[PDB]
């Protein structure tokens, strides 16, 4: 029974990633006064399938270390799917008492796939590009962890389903919209999304490729699902759980679509400029707001329950 | 401590975590709380030279609770004997 | 004072992010001591019964200790209900 | 057991996808120092030291449940302020600059 | 003692022997130093958890924090050595022979 | 037109609806039609294990009421 | 059997230590330490150390070991030497691997063993605590107490981390 | 270094030591060593050169290894006693590991190799801290755990240090290496008496620190790091040569000077315990130190070595180094023997 | 004393069965549905059981 | 709004915790007998 449940999560995640590539292309297209894919299947609905087949029968074009060349994509894709197993939608696949910490711990491991693939590139210049990407990723891990802790001081625990209870009456975006703003931007920078897509930017100044792409786009969906739960909590009715799933899916779709919207709207940061955005802007505010959110429940007598 | 500043000032810098029978959050007791308490109370104020000989019974009991070597050895003996008899079909275990 | 206001306008124009950070951090340090509600945080935490309330052996000289949970003696949480 | 099953499924599937991704029919018959930059090293180290302070703050949601709130709030703010002082020191010593 | 302590004590000894038997890379000896910390963290956590020594539950975290800070210092010395000679080889650190 | 973007969004939305809807219905199927019991703390696990013994069939989700008194 | 899960994890723990302790290329040594770190978390998890176990992942693996690999790629090794191609590494790896197996064989055969010291072999489950029905995590209560009981620990720890920043900036300025 | 940062780093070195000395919990002792080691590395590195980087790295590896062994002893002690109180350890394997860890930190033979190399590679002021203040924290731990220390192990460490320290100094022309080997020998006296009377350990430690500080200060006043450089002192600061002569004879243990006192009282305590062979062997072996102290006095004060013409330019400028506490330290280093009974304050 | 605890509880539940069996069954069935067995999800049924025991006991 | 809801959640936690306190004597009485029964059963097999 449990193995069926795992597959009813793994398979839809990969299908959702496939069709996000179509949605991204069509949303970007219409914001650019054009259409995007509309020939390969009606309204382009077969475009992800054609792309997927094409990439997997392409020539799989020497690695500096075979073990790490293969480890990096397995790590990326395996970790990406793992981040989904504690998500309450409304019931998690695995109900963890410390689910928020688990997601923080697993996400911190994702930078190894960047590091390992840079080592296996066998090229001095690709290793340097990987190290620049790693420095960006760990920099924005700092604010994400501190922002998350600030929010949990209103929730009371590290259990993800408690965020639902915390937002029974009101979305956490209202008491914490300054944190929501930096959290949202931090996720963009964390996933190397525009205007923080410096790996693809700086770089230009088959199956293995597809696998890394699936991992990244799964992370994009997951981060926006996490954002919906963290700040736009949906109400759970235990006798009609599908009502929660519909409302929570719509919010996650809209948050994901706003990632595309933002890509279509702005130029790119310089590397040093996105480092200053973190170390000189977000981190000072995040630290001050962390002190504020430690004090606020105490001074209002609004400390949440431990359980 | 080499310099017992804590006692001189009455400040508790690190004594609170030195033993497991001290005060704990929500009165959560350690497994060997009663054995530690007995040994500490036996040995209090007489000095380690005397306590090594005169509080040996409390300390041996406390060490048994800590590492459970004698208990595990006794269980090892009973299990080993039971396997022998079952290997010889002389013993059938109840449900 | 006027030199203080001129300094604040200068930083507000050039470094509003840092000005906001310091103002928020200052409020976090100061406001707990000025808030009338901070005292309830102590009381609510203490009123949460994590472990069992072990009963006392009745020696006949404890008029302030209830004999039954629904007897009047003992702490009341009526202040918490109205909160 | 469930979490172990989930982890084994996720990474086992990832291994399999990598496998077929590398082996499909093709139909054909025929340790020095990497131009070391000190600034990127200091970003990593700074991340590490801030990450250790975050480790110390993670208990805060549980700590707020104490009756010793006077001590707990003072220590929580003290830790965060010291984190801010660390950032302020690095900032004023040009540790956050990418020029030169 | 319980069976787990055998392997955890063995792991510390393996990393200690690794640390004391240098090869060439200074980084390799730093990894053995952090391996020693890891085995210490696990052994301390097991003892504290099994005995239900509640207040000692924070001790492995303190050990982890301080040991990570020590490792950061060690890594800084390694890069300074690497900047001087172009490698982290310990055979280059022999000027104070005389 | 922009509403030709919807079919791809609909497929994506249905793909993301399946995990949550499947988990909830699998939980009810496996737990006698009720929510799966949450046990994050030893007290809740103790009650669940006592429920298993009391059930008479080794299922913590099979409940006995006053009929067993 | 799953009743020996902690022991099995501890065996894997040792092999990972023999991995990097024989000191192959630091790239592979770093990999061996990461695998041992994950396995070390699993051992701690099975003793009720949920928060402690996840700190190894978050801090030891996601923080310290990430910085180790970052530094290795930048100042030590950029291309790993083939694993076990060196004779001393292969000999040290084989020597440690055989010692672990001989330990594991005997403890499992006799359910005890004397490797210098006496170790029981019945399974670590035997020493576990038999009564637990509290409404909280004891590990969480102990860690949370850092902010109520451990004022002095917070002061010295926080101070040392600030000095860590100051000291490292001094070291590297050169 | 920024002067304010240098002060804060010096205070952290002191704070780490103080934490070790006031702690009743083993974790805080370990923290004190960690904090102390973190703060001392920047003053080893401050002159930025390959020799100072090698010394800082050799120092870091030794101290980090010793601190790992210390934490092992602490954790083994916790397993077998369930407590962290700083006192006698409750397991002989833990006692050996802590004794070995503390011997490594003190640079006792055969864990001594780092002391001459690290001292040579760092500035005089940093060597002054390394060979004096840094002995305080490990010695204060030994003061508290000595009942559980293996007598054979500690006395073997002491005897080896007195031999290695004495022999190692005979081959040295570098002043920092002479002080390093001199330090190793003096540590042996301190630990040899510890099982019998820790008070005498404190007396030896205090007096050693005073004479060691005096010598380092006098080397710093003239910027002398080699024997030949020190031999130019007579033609610049003749008073300094006399002070150096008196202090070296004191470090040699010659009556009626202060440095006789610790050797005198250690021999007394050991004989009260029917230890006769060991104190006699130690006293005779300490003649090795006297030999290479006397060698320095010959080249500094009792003969006039050749000079250089440019030295005349130095005659026209005064000493501007702080020489802090030097007049007090030199008088205590040489003239304290008549006040020997004052050692009871250390009881 | 442990046996007296059991006897008191059995007599307690025999009095619910005698008088308020049906309202109580609805109430604890409502509790039993929740994965966390939450009181706040069952206030209507709790009110019926509370009113029944007060009236008849 | 967060202050009001969290205050109500604290009252709901206290009510839940007091339900546990009401049941604890019964559960403790059962745990004692179960432990002693198991120990007694282990004792019969040891004698054999
Ligand atoms: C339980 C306890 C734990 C058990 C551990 C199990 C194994 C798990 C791994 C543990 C970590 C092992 C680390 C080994 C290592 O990395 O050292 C590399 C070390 C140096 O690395 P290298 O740079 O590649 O140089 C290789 C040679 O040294 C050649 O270098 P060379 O340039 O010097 O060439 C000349 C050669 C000259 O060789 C000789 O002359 C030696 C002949 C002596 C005859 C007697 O030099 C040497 O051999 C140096 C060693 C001399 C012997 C020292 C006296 C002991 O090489 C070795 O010595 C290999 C030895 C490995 C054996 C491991 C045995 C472990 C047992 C420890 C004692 C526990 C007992 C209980
Ligand atoms: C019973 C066992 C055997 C006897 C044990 C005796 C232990 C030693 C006792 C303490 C002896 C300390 C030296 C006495 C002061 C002599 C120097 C003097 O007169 O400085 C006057 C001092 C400045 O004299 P100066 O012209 O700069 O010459 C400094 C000397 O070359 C000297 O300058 P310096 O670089 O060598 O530094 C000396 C002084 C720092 O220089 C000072 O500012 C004098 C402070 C001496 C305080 C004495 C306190 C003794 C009572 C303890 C309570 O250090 C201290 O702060 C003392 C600790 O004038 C003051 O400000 C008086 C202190 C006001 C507070
Ligand atoms: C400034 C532009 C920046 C762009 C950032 C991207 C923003 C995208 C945000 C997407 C989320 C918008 C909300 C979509 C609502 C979807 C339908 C829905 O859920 O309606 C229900 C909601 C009230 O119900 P509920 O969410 O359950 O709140 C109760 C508290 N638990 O009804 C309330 O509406
Ligand atoms: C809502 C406001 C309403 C207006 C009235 C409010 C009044 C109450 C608020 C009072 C607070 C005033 C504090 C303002 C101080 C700002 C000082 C400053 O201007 O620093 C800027 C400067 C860095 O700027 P830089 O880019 O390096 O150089 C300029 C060249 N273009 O100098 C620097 O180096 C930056 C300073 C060092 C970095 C410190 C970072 C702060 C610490 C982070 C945590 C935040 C505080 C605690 C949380
Ligand atoms: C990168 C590879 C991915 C590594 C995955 C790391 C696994 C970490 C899981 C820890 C999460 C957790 O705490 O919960 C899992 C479970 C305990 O569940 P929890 O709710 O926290 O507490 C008990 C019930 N209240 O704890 C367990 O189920 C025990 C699992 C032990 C085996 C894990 C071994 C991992 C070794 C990886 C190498
Ligand atoms: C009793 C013994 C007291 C010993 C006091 C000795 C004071 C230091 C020697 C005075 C000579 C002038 C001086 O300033 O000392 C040198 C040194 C400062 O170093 P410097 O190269 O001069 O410049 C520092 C800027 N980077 O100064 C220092 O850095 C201080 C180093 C000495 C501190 C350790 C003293 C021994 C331990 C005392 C405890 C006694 C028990
Ligand atoms: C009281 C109870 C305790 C008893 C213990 C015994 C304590 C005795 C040791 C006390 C501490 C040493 C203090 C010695 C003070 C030395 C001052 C002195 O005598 O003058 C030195 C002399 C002056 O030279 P200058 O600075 O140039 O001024 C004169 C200008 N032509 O400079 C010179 O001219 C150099 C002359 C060559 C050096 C010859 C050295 C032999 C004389 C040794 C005297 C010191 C004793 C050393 C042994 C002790
Ligand atoms: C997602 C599931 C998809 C299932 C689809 C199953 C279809 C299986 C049949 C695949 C046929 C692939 O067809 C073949 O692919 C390989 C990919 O390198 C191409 O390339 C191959 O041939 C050329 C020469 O022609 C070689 O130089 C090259 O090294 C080799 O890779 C071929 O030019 C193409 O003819
Ligand atoms: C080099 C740094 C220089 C700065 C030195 C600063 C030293 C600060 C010392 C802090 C500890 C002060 O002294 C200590 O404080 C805390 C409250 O604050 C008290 O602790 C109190 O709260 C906790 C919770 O139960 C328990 O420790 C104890 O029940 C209670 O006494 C100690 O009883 C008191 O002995
Ligand atoms: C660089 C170092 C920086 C260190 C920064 C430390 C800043 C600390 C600022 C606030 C510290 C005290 O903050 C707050 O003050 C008020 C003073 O009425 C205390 O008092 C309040 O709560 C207590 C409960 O304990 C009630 O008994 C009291 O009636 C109530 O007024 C709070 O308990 C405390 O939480
Ligand atoms: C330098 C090596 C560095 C790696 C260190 C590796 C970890 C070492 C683990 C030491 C833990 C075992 O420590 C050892 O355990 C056994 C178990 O009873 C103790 O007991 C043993 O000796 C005493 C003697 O009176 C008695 O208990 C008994 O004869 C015997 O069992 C030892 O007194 C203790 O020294
Ligand atoms: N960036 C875009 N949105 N367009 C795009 N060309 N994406 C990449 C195409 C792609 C990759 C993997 C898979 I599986 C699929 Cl189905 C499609």
């Amino acid at each position: 029974m449990f193995m069926i449940n795992i597959l009813m999560l793994i398979i839809p995640i990969l299908l959702a990633v496939a069709f996000l590539t179509l949605v991204e292309r069509k949303v970007l297209g219409y914001m650019q006064l054009r259409k995007g894919p509309n020939v390969v299947g009606p309204y382009g609905l077969l475009q992800p399938i054609a792309d997927a087949i094409k990439l997997f029968i392409k020539e799989p074009l020497a690695t500096s270390s075979a073990s790490m060349f293969i480890l990096a994509p397995i790590m990326a894709l395996g970790l990406a799917l793992t981040m989904w197993i504690p998500l309450p939608m409304p019931y998690p696949l695995i109900n963890m008492n410390l689910g928020v910490l688990f997601m923080l711990a697993m996400s911190s491991l994702a930078v190894y796939s960047i590091l390992w693939s840079g080592w296996a590139s066998n090229s001095k210049y690709a290793l340097i590009g990987a190290l620049r990407a790693v420095a960006q990723t760990i920099s924005y891990e700092v604010t994400l962890a501190i922002i998350l802790l600030s929010v949990l001081l209103m929730s009371g625990s590290f259990t993800l389903s408690t965020l639902i209870t915390t937002q029974e009456q009101m979305w956490l975006i209202l008491p914490a919209w300054p944190l929501a703003m930096m959290w949202f931007i931090s996720t963009l920078a964390e996933t190397n999304r525009a205007p923080f897509d410096l790996t693809e930017g700086e770089s230009e100044l088959a199956g293995p490729f597809a696998l890394f792409f699936m991992a990244e786009y799964a992370n994009i969906i997951m981060m926006n699902i996490f954002t919906a739960i963290l700040f736009l909590g949906t109400s759970h009715n235990p006798h009609m759980p599908e009502l929660y799933t519909i409302n929570f899916t719509i919010k996650s779709l809209l948050l994901t679509m706003s990632f595309l919207w933002i890509r279509a709207s702005y130029p790119r940061f310089r590397y040093d400029q996105l480092m200053h955005l973190l170390w000189k802007n977000f981190l000072p505010l995040t630290l001050a707001l962390c002190m504020w959110h430690v004090s606020l429940p105490i001074l209002t007598s609004g400390i949440p329950p431990q359980t | 401590p080499f310099f017992d500043v804590q006692k001189r000032l009455g400040v508790d810098l690190d004594r609170w975590m030195t033993i497991q029978s001290a005060e704990q959050p929500h009165k959560i007791p350690s497994r060997c709380h009663a054995f530690e308490k007995e040994w500490i109370e036996c040995a209090h104020g007489i000095g380690s030279i005397r306590a090594e000989k005169e509080c040996k019974i409390e300390f041996e009991d406390f060490r048994e609770c800590l590492l459970r070597q004698k208990t595990m050895k006794r269980l090892h003996a009973i299990r080993r004997q039971r396997e022998k008899l079952i290997k010889e079909g002389k013993y059938t275990p109840p449900p | 004072a006027e030199r203080v206001a001129a300094f604040l306008k200068n930083v507000w124009a050039k470094e509003p992010v840092l000005v906001a950070s310091f103002a928020i951090a200052g409020l976090a340090v100061i406001l707990p001591t000025l808030s009338p509600y901070t005292k309830y945080s102590l009381m609510i935490n203490r009123a949460t019964p994590y472990n069992y309330p072990v009963p006392l052996r009745d020696d006949g000289n404890m008029p302030d200790v209830p004999s039954h949970p629904q007897d009047p003696q003992g702490p009341s949480l009526e202040w918490l209900k109205r909160l | 057991m469930n979490l172990m099953l989930a982890l084994l499924t996720n990474f086992t599937l990832a291994t399999l996808l990598v496998i077929i991704a590398f082996w499909l029919p093709q139909l054909n018959v025929y340790s020095a120092r990497l131009p070391f930059s000190m600034k990127f090293f200091l970003v990593a180290i700074t991340f590490l030291l801030f990450d250790l302070e975050i480790a110390l703050l993670l208990p805060l949601p549980w700590a707020s449940q104490t009756a010793n709130l006077n001590t707990m709030l003072t220590m929580a703010l003290f830790l965060i302020i010291l984190l801010a002082v660390s950032l302020a020191y690095e900032w004023t010593q040009k540790g956050l600059e990418w020029t030169e | 003692m319980s069976m787990v302590y055998m392997n955890i004590m063995m792991a510390f000894t393996v990393s200690l022997v690794g640390l004391l038997m240098y090869r060439s890379h200074l980084m390799s000896s730093l990894l053995c130093l952090e391996g020693m910390m890891l085995s210490l963290f696990v052994m301390a956590a097991l003892t504290i958890l099994n005995s239900h020594f509640t207040l000692a539950s924070m001790m492995p975290i303190i050990l982890l924090v301080f040991a990570a800070c020590e490792a950061a210092l060690g890594l800084s010395l390694l890069v300074m050595v690497s900047n001087t000679y172009g490698t982290d080889y310990v055979q280059n650190l022999n000027l104070l022979q005389c | 037109m922009w509403f030709e973007v919807l079919p791809g969004i609909a497929v994506m939305g249905v793909c993301l609806f399946i995990p949550g809807m499947a988990t909830a219905r699998i939980h009810r199927f496996s737990n006698g039609g009720k929510e799966k019991r949450v046990a994050h703390y030893p007290y809740q696990w103790y009650l669940m294990e006592r429920d298993r013994r009391v059930s008479g069939v080794n299922r913590s989700y099979v409940s006995k009421g006053l009929e067993n008194i | 059997m799953m009743l020996y899960i902690v022991f099995i994890l501890s065996v894997i723990f040792v092999m990972g230590f023999v991995g990097f302790s024989s000191k192959p290329s630091p790239i592979y040594g770093g990999l061996g330490l990461i695998v041992s770190g994950g396995v070390g978390c699993g051992i701690v998890l099975n003793f009720g150390g949920s928060f402690l176990g996840l700190m190894v992942f978050l801090i030891y693996l996601g923080g310290m070991m990430v910085v180790f690999g970052y530094t290795t790629a930048m100042a030590t090794e950029q291309y790993p030497e083939i694993w076990l191609s060196n004779k001393a590494v292969l000999g040290a790896f084989v020597t440690g691997l055989l010692m672990e197996f001989f330990m594991v064989y005997y403890v499992l055969k006799d359910k005890e063993v004397e490797v210098v010291f006496e170790f029981n072999g019945l399974g670590d489950w035997v020493i576990y605590d038999t009564g637990d029905s509290g409404f909280f995590s004891e590990e969480a209560m102990g860690i949370a107490a850092l902010y109520s009981y451990g004022t002095w620990l917070v002061i010295v720890t926080g101070w040392s981390l600030l000095i860590g920043v100051v000291v490292i900036m001094e070291i590297t300025r050169g | 270094m920024n002067p304010i940062i240098f002060i804060i780093i010096l205070l952290t070195i002191m704070l780490g030591t103080i934490i070790v000395m006031i702690s009743s919990h083993w974790l805080l002792v370990w923290i004190g060593f960690e904090m102390n080691m973190l703060a001392i590395i920047p003053i080893m590195m401050k002159n930025h050169n390959p020799r100072a980087t090698e010394a800082s790295t050799k120092y870091f590896l030794t101290q980090s290894t010793a601190s790992m062994l210390l934490m092992m002893a602490v954790i083994i002690n916790l397993m077998f006693s369930g407590q962290w109180t700083v006192m006698k350890l409750f397991n002989p394997m833990a006692s050996m590991l802590m004794t070995m860890a503390l011997a490594m930190k003190l640079g006792m033979a055969p864990f001594h190799f780092w002391v001459p190399e690290v001292t040579q590679g760092i500035p005089l002021s940093s060597g002054l801290i390394l060979l004096t203040w840094q002995k305080l924290a490990p010695m204060s731990v030994l003061y508290q755990i000595f009942p559980s220390i293996n007598l054979n192990l500690i006395l073997t460490l002491s005897v080896l240090s007195i031999l290695i320290g004495g022999w190692g100094g005979l081959n040295q022309t570098q002043l920092r290496k002479i002080m390093a080997y001199s330090s190793i020998a003096h540590m042996g006296w301190m630990t040899a008496v510890l099982p019998y009377n820790p008070t005498m350990t404190l007396l030896n430690l205090i007096i050693y620190i005073i004479m060691t500080s005096t010598m380092f200060t006098m080397f710093m006043a003239n910027s002398t790091t080699t024997t030949l450089s020190l031999s130019h002192t007579w033609n610049k600061t003749p008073i300094m040569t006399v002070l150096i002569l008196a202090t070296l004879l004191s470090m040699g243990g010659l009556p009626p000077l202060s440095g006789f006192m610790p050797k005198w009282m250690i021999i007394q305590e050991m004989t009260k315990n029917n230890s006769i062979i060991l104190p006699t062997f130690m006293a005779i072996t300490a003649l090795l130190n006297l030999y290479f102290y006397m060698r320095l006095t010959y080249s500094t004060t009792l003969t006039m070595f050749p000079s250089t013409n440019n030295m005349k330019m130095k005659w026209q400028f005064p000493l501007m180094k702080k020489m802090t506490f030097l007049p007090t330290m030199v008088v205590l280093s040489t003239m304290m023997l008549p006040l020997t009974p004052m050692l009871s304050v250390l009881e | 004393e442990g046996k007296l605890v059991n006897q008191c509880a059995l007599e307690f539940f025999r009095q619910i069965k005698r008088h308020c069996a049906e309202p109580f069954t609805e109430y604890w069935t409502c509790i039993d549905y929740s994965g966390l067995q939450l009181f706040r999800r069952c206030r209507k049924q709790q009110a019926q059981f509370d009113e029944c025991v007060l009236d008849k006991l | 709004s967060m202050m009001k809801w969290n205050r109500e959640r604290r009252r709901l936690q206290i009510e839940d915790f007091e339900a546990r306190i009401a049941l604890m004597p019964l559960l403790q009485a059962e745990k004692d007998r179960r432990v002693l029964q198991m120990l007694r059963e282990n004792l019969e097999e040891e004698a054999t």
